């Protein structure tokens, strides 16, 4: 698990508090990346940070816009199991409008449902 | 008779959807053509199609029919899809007409927006009963 094929609720860091243990999709811009290479930061579009652990260390650099699946650990961290840097070579992501997408994303669950209802 | 609308989804929206009068609806929202958004996850290709598992974090990845005569969109990649919602053997799949990768990922953010929205308006429109 492999939680590719779960419903992953897409947070931001004010929410991981509210998520411990539940699978999570987390956007933000990296910070930095520890020196093991087995822990990053990302920070969300209200300028908070998650902080994203892995298994094993990062296989390359990543930097921008990065997209983490995982699942919220016990500390209200984000075990990741896989994630996406966004592409910004044409256009820059605007991360304050996708915090925003976050908020009503979770006012609104009938219009945007977790999983199957 | 009669306007028909593609309408952004999300796969837990196309997943969930249930045949009423022989048309798909989610809620009380008729969806026949629908867009989304996701990451190619696998690419199955065959002589007379591509078969992508498409991914939005809703749901496990749906199945996305692509027919063939642009090569393989590549894993990892973020598209907009736009399809027909199908059920063969009770198996929920779109079959594209449209499969775009993205190059600007505000249009990504943009379709959450336009999901919620599209559906709170049809809703609307529909109720009415």
């Amino acid at each position: 698990v492999d939680m590719m094929d779960l419903p992953r609720s897409r947070i931001n860091a004010g929410m991981l508090a509210q998520f411990i243990d539940k699978p999570v999709c987390f956007v933000g811009r990296l910070e930095k990346i520890h020196p093991t290479g087995k822990m990053f930061i990302l920070s969300d579009g209200e300028g908070k940070n998650g902080t994203i652990e892995l298994m094993e260390p990062l296989d390359e650099e990543i930097s921008g816009i990065v997209e983490v699946v995982g699942r919220v650990t016990a500390k209200a961290t984000i075990l990741c199991t896989s994630y996406v840097q966004f592409k910004e070579d044409s256009h820059p992501f605007d991360l304050g409008l996708y915090n925003e997408a976050v908020k009503i994303i979770h006012d609104f669950p009938q219009f945007y449902p977790l999983g199957i209802v | 008779a009669r306007a028909q609308h593609i309408v952004p989804c999300t796969i837990s929206q196309l997943l969930s959807a249930t045949l009423v009068d022989e048309v798909f609806r989610i809620g009380n929202v008729e969806i026949s053509q629908v867009t989304i958004v996701g990451i190619i996850r696998h690419a199955e290709k065959a002589p007379t199609n591509i078969v992508y598992k498409i991914d939005d974090m809703t749901a496990a990845p749906m199945d996305v029919r692509q027919w063939v005569d642009n090569t393989v969109v590549p894993p990892e990649t973020y598209v907009k899809v736009a399809g027909h919602l199908r059920s063969f053997q009770n198996k929920k799949s779109l079959v594209a007409f449209k499969i775009m990768p993205l190059e600007d990922m505000n249009e990504f953010t943009t379709h959450i927006l336009e999901v919620i929205n599209a559906h709170m308006v049809l809703s609307k429109a529909n109720s009415q009963p």
